[PDB]
């Protein structure tokens, strides 16, 4: 199986935040295997180019000790 | 079967056309043999002129015909208008040392006091150790055994293997016969080439499948097996055939185990059932949560090294999970809901087969090396957009 390597480039990055509602990363991280609308997001970047903080582990332990199975 | 072959090579293609848009960094290395372990070294080298820094992995090969090695390859990380960003992989990953080495590489560990010492878990019960500073980096060629016929006479060895952190040279092992070693190399005599046991751990009924010390402390550890336990053991204690705590973890075997590095209390434990279960030491007849969606084993979980409520896990299948804990939770539309629950995080679908190791990279937050039965070893980073929102 052919080798390789990427290091995704800068506007590949802003491309990402930028088409948010077309790329949906957070249903692309768990769909691996469903093609991504590149096509759609490279338009819509190349149209709008002209222009987070963690729950405590302690905080999240809280939860689950007040929300049991 | 063909078909499920040509099924797999197609949701690869996708995979591979999709990277981009799901990650920052994919490197990836076809190895001569299948590595069952891989494990970052602590030490990060940073060449003077360089948009790079190179890293190190402890591996091991699997092969039955051949002369087995342990190996460490070196990894070169990229520091930190156009889309995509494909290119070459040669040079980025090569093999620094080969050692040879008698049975296959099970497991491999480095010590943590001294990084050059490398424990490995053989099938049989005996423990290797090597300095890597003390061999040639590559070795002659290796005189085989070439037994026709081998007849196996033990049950299986589970692959547990940890050094303790907090006491130089203790070393914990799953044994061949339902218990656990624990041996002690510090002051071994200049002669003696051979360590018996200081100590023998006898309390689950069935192949103990994983042990690890606790992080924090010196006295504890804990182990998993086949019979369904998790038990927490304490080195003080005089009795070695009873554990301080035993807890029915899961419905299957218990395959593996780790602690939160940022709590003394909070650990994971994976199984053949097919979750993670998260555990709390102060209260162990409560399981706080349970990790579903795996479709198959978990043999693997680790934490990240960079954050305290992340974890990954791995199995049987040739997908690899990444959790965020303090999504536990959260609203979800229901279409994301079909996808998992919200602490599902990330789900890594490089892999062709099963995975058989994995080591988050203790140096650059987010970079994993993961190995798989395929003989493929990809290091790779998800995409920033995915972790930090």
């Amino acid at each position: 199986r052919q080798a390789f390597y990427l290091h995704t480039t800068k506007l590949t990055r802003i491309a990402r935040r930028l088409c948010r509602e077309i790329l949906r990363p957070w249903h692309a991280a768990r769909h691996p295997y469903l093609p991504i609308n590149s096509a759609a997001i490279k338009a819509e970047c190349t149209a709008r180019l002209p222009e987070a903080v963690r729950k405590p582990l302690e905080a999240v332990l809280r939860y689950l000790e007040t929300h049991p199975r | 079967d063909a078909v499920e072959e040509r099924v797999i090579n197609e949701e690869y293609k996708i995979w591979k056309k999709n990277t981009p848009f799901l990650y920052d960094l994919v490197m990836t290395h076809a190895l001569e043999w299948p590595s069952l372990t891989a494990q970052w070294l602590p030490d990060v080298t940073r060449p003077e002129g360089k948009d790079f820094s190179i890293h190190r992995l402890v591996l091991g090969t699997h092969t039955s015909d051949e002369q087995n090695h342990l190996v460490i390859a070196s990894v070169q990380l990229p520091n930190d208008g156009e889309f995509g960003g494909f290119g070459s992989v040669s040079g980025k990953i090569e093999i620094e040392i080969k050692i040879n080495h008698e049975g296959e590489v099970n497991r491999a560990r480095y010590m943590p006091q001294n990084p050059c010492i490398i424990a490995t878990k053989t099938p049989s019960s005996d423990v290797l150790v090597f300095d890597y500073t003390k061999h040639p980096s590559k070795p002659d060629p290796s005189g085989e055994c070439n037994p026709d016929l081998r007849l196996r006479g033990h049950q299986k060895e589970g692959y547990g293997l940890s050094w303790n952190p907090n006491l130089s040279g203790h070393l914990l092992s799953a044994s061949d016969d339902h218990t656990i070693c624990l041996w002690d190399i510090s002051a071994v005599p200049k002669e003696g080439k051979v360590v018996d046991a200081k100590t023998i751990f006898t309390g689950h009924t069935a192949v103990v499948e994983d042990v690890s010390w606790h992080l924090l402390h010196e006295s504890l550890f804990g182990s998993v097996a086949d019979d369904q336990k998790l038990m927490i053991w304490d080195t003080r204690s005089n009795n070695t055939s009873k554990p301080s705590h035993s807890v029915d973890a899961h419905t299957a075997e218990v395959n593996c185990l780790s602690f939160n590095p940022y709590s003394e209390f909070i650990l994971a434990t994976g199984s053949a059932d097919k979750t993670v279960a998260l555990w709390d030491l102060r209260n162990l007849k409560l399981k706080l949560h349970s990790f579903e969606s795996h479709k198959d084993e978990i043999f693997q979980v680790q934490w990240s090294p960079h954050n305290e409520t992340i974890l990954a896990s791995s199995g049987t299948d040739r997908r690899l999970n990444v959790w965020d804990l303090s999504k536990i939770g959260e609203e979800q539309s229901p279409e994301d809901a079909e996808d998992g629950p919200p602490e599902l995080l990330f789900i890594h679908g490089g892999h062709t087969a099963k995975i058989s190791d994995f080591s988050w990279n203790p140096n650059e937050p987010w970079v994993i090396c993961s190995v798989s039965e395929d003989n493929i070893m990809q290091v790779w980073q998800m995409a920033e957009n995915i972790y930090n929102d």
